[PDB]
Order: C-alpha cells, then structure tokens, then sequence
C-alpha cells in the first residue's frame, strides 16, 4: 500500500489469529488494561489510528 | 459427584435448532447446529456432563434503562439461573463488567 | 445459502467484532473453558464445523 | 528488546528467548508489540482480548 507498491498479494487468509497487550502474571493491571482496549476500540480510536498509518 | 451443568443458550440457525422429530425426541437430542456440537467438545475436553436450557425471554438484551436491572441472556447467568452460556453473544463493554468472556472464537 | 436466495448482501463491513464463550465472573469453569477454546482453535475444528453448517 | 526477536519457547531446554523471556525472567514491566496469542504463551502470559485480527 506505499511505495515501491512492486510486489502483488495473492491468496486470502490461511487462518485468523490477533496481538493483544500483555504482562507477567504478577500484577493488577490486566482488568484496567482490558478496559482501556475495550474503550479504545469503542470509541474507534483504532479506526483514527489504522487510517493514519496504513 | 457431576453435576448436570444448566447450559443456557437460545435458538437460531444453523446455531440451535429443533430437530425435526422435536415430537418424538427427549433430551438434548432435540437440539442440534454449531452451537451444539461445540457444546459438547467443551464438555468432552473439560469432561462433565450438562443438560441444555433455553433463555425465558428470547433476548440477548442489556440492563434496564434507568433502573440497571439484567435480563436476557446476560441476566441468567447475573442471577445464577445457569451455569455457562454457549450463544452468539457479542463481547461488549457493557456486558464484560459482569460477566466473564473466552478469547474469541469467530469474527464478525 | 439457501434458497430461493430472492436477497443478497452489499457493501463491506461497518465495523469488527467477536463472539465468546461466557461464564458467571470468577467461577472456577472460565480458564479450562478459554483453554478449550483456545485448544480447539488451534487444531481448527470450528471451521470445520463451519464448513459443516455453512 | 535486546536481541530482536519475537521468540518462544527454546528447543526443548524451556527457556524462553527474546521478548517473552524478558517478560518471563522480569527484565520489563509490560510489552507493547505484535504479539501473538497462542496456547504456548498463555501458560506463563496474561493477554488482553485482541486490538486486531490477521
Ligand atoms: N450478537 C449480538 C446479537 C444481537 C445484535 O446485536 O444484533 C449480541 O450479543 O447482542
Ligand atoms: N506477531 C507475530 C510475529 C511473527 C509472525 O508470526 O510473523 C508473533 O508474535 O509471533
């Protein structure tokens, strides 16, 4: 999608898989840190931020 | 001793459907679709037994507006009606301040 | 899928999201349950059952 | 990330390289980077649910 733009994909997905944030099982933070990514993806800041880099 | 786990879910195709001898069937025999069969590889992996049951309102829903009462799906499990819930219920922001969710299974 | 197909879809994707398994908070079901799912996701049976009811 | 790499689980040593041995030996607090969720690093790893599916 940017320049040299010289390759071509082929094919479609093999399978699906997705990142996450993630931490040593050793602290709290693992429920606020999901309701931050779920109040980012809510409010579409995501959608803001996919838009201005791909 | 196993408890028969009560298995909530809700009707809709391919996910749940009655089986068309529903009149002389009993038993979970009279529910098959995807949501069945993953039902029952859950229950084989962790290995207990489970009788299914069928949601009272026929909605997924939310809380009540102005009064945060639960119902639907999300309320059964708020009021301990059922033990795990195997439906197309969508993870929400709302619904994960009270209940539970898997890592996701399919996309949509 | 069916028939009489009379009716057809158009356009993309609003927006993603996903469905999960759901269990009362911290009843002790919910991590043998996520790593059920997580197992079955990798040797791929849901989209066999997919193909299977699509 | 001092060397570079993704990692995972050695060859049968079971020590873990790269980022997630950094997690796992307590060299850094928290990772912020395309890491996959597989049932390998949920054993020692808390992931929130995913910001994007591939
Ligand atoms: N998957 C949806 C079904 C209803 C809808 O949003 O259309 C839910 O759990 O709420
Ligand atoms: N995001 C990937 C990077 C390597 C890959 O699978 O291409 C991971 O965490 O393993």
């Amino acid at each position: 999608q940017r320049k040299p733009c010289d390759t071509m994909k082929v094919g479609g997905n093999l399978d699906s898989k997705g990142y996450g944030i993630a931490t040593p099982k050793g602290s709290s933070l693992g429920t606020p840190v999901n309701l931050a990514v779920l109040k980012l993806s809510e409010q579409g800041v995501l959608d803001k931020l996919k838009n201005k880099w791909w | 001793e196993q408890k028969t786990v009560v298995v909530t879910t809700i009707l809709e195709s391919p996910y749940v459907m009655m089986k068309k001898n529903h009149e002389m069937l009993e038993g979970n025999e009279r529910y098959e679709g995807y949501c069945v069969d993953l039902a029952a590889e859950i229950a084989k992996h962790c290995g207990f037994k489970y009788k299914l049951t069928i949601v009272g309102d026929g909605k997924y829903g939310a809380r009540d507006a102005d009064t945060k009462i639960w119902n639907g799906m999300v309320g059964e499990l708020v009021y301990g009606k059922a033990d795990i819930a195997i439906a197309p219920l969508t993870i929400t922001l709302v619904r994960e301040e009270v209940i539970d969710f898997s890592k996701p299974f399919m996309s949509l």
